[PDB]
RNA sequence: GCGCAAGACGGACCAGAGCGAAAGCAUUUGCCAAGAAUGUUUUCAUUAAUCAAGAACGAAAGUCGGAGGUUCGAAGACGAUCAGAUACCGUCGUAGUUCCGACCAUAAACGAUGCCGACCGGCGAUGCGGCGGCGUUAUUCCCAUGACCCGCCGGGCAGCUUCCGGGAAACCAAAGUCUUUGGGUUCCGGGGGGAGUAUGGUUGCAAAGCUGAAACUUAAAGGAAUUGACGGAAGGGCACCACC
């Protein structure tokens, strides 16, 4: 199912041209899953991310 | 270093070296007297001995040999000649 | 970035060596006398020069600063350096002697000090760090 | 177009009477068709169930092999079959600057079953070791082969299948090594790391009722 | 259809996930060993030869095996991972961790974690030269 | 002329060491000269550490590990970049990286 | 998942550790005959060092004969990459890879470093043997032995270090003790090519091995080190005359 996230710190940002972000997300169901993301667009912490497939992991393209 | 004294060495210093590399060669062994306990006879013995060293008297053994220095039995207590 | 060279370093450490008495924390009265003090090409590097010494004067308060000396620690570190106790840390009554170091001392024959309180050696043989 | 496991039907696996876990599990076998007969479908079935599911307190990395063949309609009762060490704890043991000490026996139960103890050893680096490695001399290692050939022959000869699992619970064999081979060269985990089985006289239906109780 | 026993009791099946970079296998079994139950692998999934190591590839091949043993009523497993072993890689392939994942988030529990993959004590020759993959 | 002093290799006073192939590219370099390297890794990834953890049936269940050696040849250990070229000086100094944290 | 067999190979433990004249040698157990080092107030008393001729062993590959063929696999056949591939890559696969009887006698057979002998700096480790010593473990306590701990001696494979001295330097405790040149002794080089070729002899079933020119042709070939430049080598860094 589709999961609503949060963002507690921005790691660095990877990419093939630097184009994504990478942070550490947690989600808002009071979970303790502090899942690593590649997000694309501009982030600052505390945003709020939707997710689709949310047990996906973070790699570096 | 660059001043030692050759001709008068310490005397702990003559025996760290090796017998042969002293000022002169000097032997690292020994003729104990072995005393066996259960006889009263003496038998003079060399340290470093070979194959075993009976008594005449109570034919027992008084040293089986080792790699370097023979071990005396049980009991058996000597004083060194000299 | 807003890195300052060597021209407003230089001169702002020579201006608080000289001049430590007139300068404070005020941005506007160290410019006002940054600009009395020395003959500066004008306002841009006038007011460069006023900002590091008004960055400069800050740090004198947290300690000493490894270049400039000025003689208001340098006094107050001359009467921390001329500082001896009451009584001295080698005037002990009992100092702690291993056994062969009184052997040492009656090789100098000083077996007949009194002071001395030799301490149980110890017991194992066990010095060298764990090699591997 | 047809399911397969509607023609399925399932076993209680029954563990012997020498642990505190009587049913282990599960099994799956299709019904008999005339021809063939469920029971020699669940015949050559052997079970790798670890010791922590068959004992509550024990240590979890030995495991043992357990061959049924006694069905008893919705009943299986299993005998022990063979032993090992898990793949973890064994690539723990191993070390790089100690020595290993291997030995094996085929040795003879006073029933007839020819188990083979396999063994392993390794040396101890001592508490106040300085020295980097703590190897051992051929004859002290050809010494603490000699004495581990001893007990695992000693220990087994005497006794049949009965007591011989009793001791390999908590490995009083292992602990009778090291308490008996301090004087040589201080051995640090010691195990039998391996039982294997390698002959069985033909079976006799109401011994094993006597290991189930 | 199924263990007739109660569901506060846990019964057992195991997988053995050959995870190799060919492919991915999830073939769940018995206790036993003899009569497996079914074998989705990770190339099931997509249809691509690239693609059938992904660790995509066995999130999805350890979702739908996680319904055919929950038809049948098994509600945790033992995990056998293997990697190819004997003469190739003994290191695991990529699509392992995710097919424990898979496994592990589609309700069924676990048992025991244990590594059996194929080493020699010693073996025949490699597959390749003595001056090896010339590329 | 003559880079290394211990010619790239361990052997200090023996004639023939025993050839083993390399993990990836299959290349019989001898036994002193394969780059070795040992891993202790869990065997699952440390992504599924709480997820593994929350379906165990047992109670503080322990994560085994995987335990290969891997004997890399000296070719494909550079391309792999688990083995660097460095200088002159850094030549000579073959102590292992700081790896405790 | 249970078995059966077939031949191959002996991991991790495996080290800059051990032994061997060098090639070379790791599962258990026994048998057989050798050896180094150490210890010795044994013995003989110069019996020694290096070596033409002559001789033993000699990785891998290969050739005559049998035995076996598990993997791997020269040659060969296919499929792909490619402008082209008769190669790299992938699938099969004869001789071979394994065992024994003969031959072959060569390698980046290397420490690219002849053997014997003396003198010349340190340091910490290590392996084997011997000697001395606090104190901890086990054989129930004692002795003795093992395991450690601290040294010393002898011989080994090595390491770090240094304005010992050498060297063209790189570097070497030997590659030092060298114009301040002489301890003994074998082999062997004389600018680069032609060429380890031609011929002759000899060895061999052959493959080949040993021994081995000249005519002519050239003014350089070459060794170490430096500074750039270049890299389809790495690490880092930057630029909308780069990208996103
Ligand atoms: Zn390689």
């Amino acid at each position: 199912p589709i999961k609503l996230a949060r963002v507690t710190k921005v790691l660095g940002r990877t990419g093939s041209q630097g184009q994504c972000t990478q942070v550490r997300v947690e989600f808002m169901d009071d979970t303790s899953r502090s899942i690593i993301r590649n997000v694309k667009g501009p982030v600052r912490e505390g945003d709020v991310l939707t997710l689709l497939e949310s047990e996906r992991e973070a790699r570096r393209l | 270093p660059l001043a030692k004294d050759l001709l008068h060495p310490s005397p702990e210093e003559e025996k760290r070296k090796h017998k042969k590399k002293r000022l002169v060669q000097s032997p690292n062994s020994y003729f104990m007297d072995v005393k066996c306990p259960g006889c009263y006879k003496i038998t003079t013995v060399f340290s470093h001995a070979q194959t075993v060293v009976l008594c005449v008297g109570c034919s027992t053994v008084l040293c089986q040999p080792t790699g370097g220095k023979a071990r005396l039995t049980e009991g058996c207590s000597f004083r060194r000649k000299q | 970035g807003r890195v300052r060279t060597k021209t407003v370093k230089k001169a702002a450490r020579v201006i608080i060596e000289k001049y430590y008495t007139r300068l404070g924390n005020d941005f506007h009265t160290n410019k006002r006398v940054c600009e009395e003090i020395a003959i500066i090409p004008s306002k841009k590097l006038r007011n460069k020069i006023a900002g590091y010494v008004t960055h400069l004067m800050k740090r004198i308060q947290r300690g000493p600063v490894r270049g400039i000396s000025i003689k208001l620690q340098e006094e107050e570190r001359e009467r921390r350096d001329n500082y001896v106790p009451e009584v001295s840390a080698l005037d002990q009554e009992i100092i702690e002697v291993d056994p062969d170091t009184k052997e040492m001392l009656k090789l100098l024959d000083f077996g007949s000090l009194s002071n001395l309180q030799v301490t149980q050696p110890t017991v194992g043989m066990n010095f060298k760090t764990p090699r591997g | 177009v047809v399911d397969p496991f509607s023609k399925k039907d399932w076993y209680d696996v029954k563990a012997p009477a020498m642990f505190n876990i009587r049913n282990i599990g599960k099994t799956l076998v299709t019904r008999t068709q005339g021809t063939k007969i469920a029971s020699d479908g669940l015949k050559g079935r052997v079970f790798e169930v670890s010791l922590a599911d068959l004992q509550n307190d024990e240590v979890a990395f030995r495991k043992f092999k357990l061959i049924t063949e006694d069905v008893q309609g919705k009943n299986c009762l299993t005998n022990f079959h063979g032993m090992d060490l898990t793949r973890d704890k064994m690539c723990s043991m191993v070390k790089k600057w100690q020595t290993m000490i291997e030995a094996h026996v085929d040795v003879k139960t006073t029933d007839g079953y020819l188990l083979r103890l396999f063994c392993v050893g390794f040396t101890k680096k001592r508490n106040n070791q300085i020295r980097k490695t703590s190897y051992a001399q051929h004859q002290q290692v050809r010494q603490i082969r000699k004495k581990m050939m001893e007990i695992m022959t000693r220990e087994v000869q005497t006794n049949d299948l009965k007591e011989v699992v009793n001791k390999l619970i908590p490995d009083s064999i292992g602990k009778d090594i090291e308490k008996a081979c301090q004087s040589i060269y201080p051995l640090h985990d010691v195990f039998v790391r391996k039982v294997k089985m390698l002959k069985k006289p033909k079976f006799e239906l109401g011994k094993l009722m006597e290991l189930h109780g | 259809l199924g263990p007739q026993v109660a569901e506060g009791e846990n019964v057992f099946g195991v997988c053995h996930i050959f995870a190799s970079f060919n492919d991915t296998f999830v073939h769940v079994t018995d206790l036993s060993g003899k009569e497996t139950i079914c074998r989705v692998t990770g190339g099931m999934k997509v249809k691509a030869d690239r693609d059938e190591s992904s660790p995509y590839a066995a999130m999805l091949a350890a979702q739908d095996v996680a319904q055919r043993c929950k038809e049948l009523g098994i509600t945790a497993l033992h995990i056998k991972l293997r990697a190819t072993g004997g003469n190739r890689t003994k290191t695991p392939g990529p699509g392992a961790q995710s097919a424990l994942r898979a496994l592990a988030r589609s309700g069924m529990k676990i048992g025991r974690i244990e590594d059996v993959t194929p080493i020699p004590s010693d073996s025949t020759r490699r597959k390749g030269g003595r001056r090896g993959r010339r590329l | 002329t003559k880079k290394r002093r211990n010619n790239g290799r361990a052997k200090k006073g023996r004639g023939h060491v025993q050839p083993i192939r390399c993990t990836n590219c299959a290349r019989c370099v001898p036994k002193d000269k394969a780059i070795k390297k040992f891993v202790i890794r869990n065997i699952v990834e440390a992504a599924a550490v709480r997820d593994i953890s929350e379906a165990s049936v047992f109670d503080a269940y322990v994560l085994p590990k995987l335990y290969v050696k891997l004997h890399y040849c000296v070719s494909c250990a550079i391309h792999s970049k688990v083995v660097r070229n460095r200088s002159r000086e850094a030549r000579k100094d073959r102590t292992p990286p700081p790896r405790f944290r």
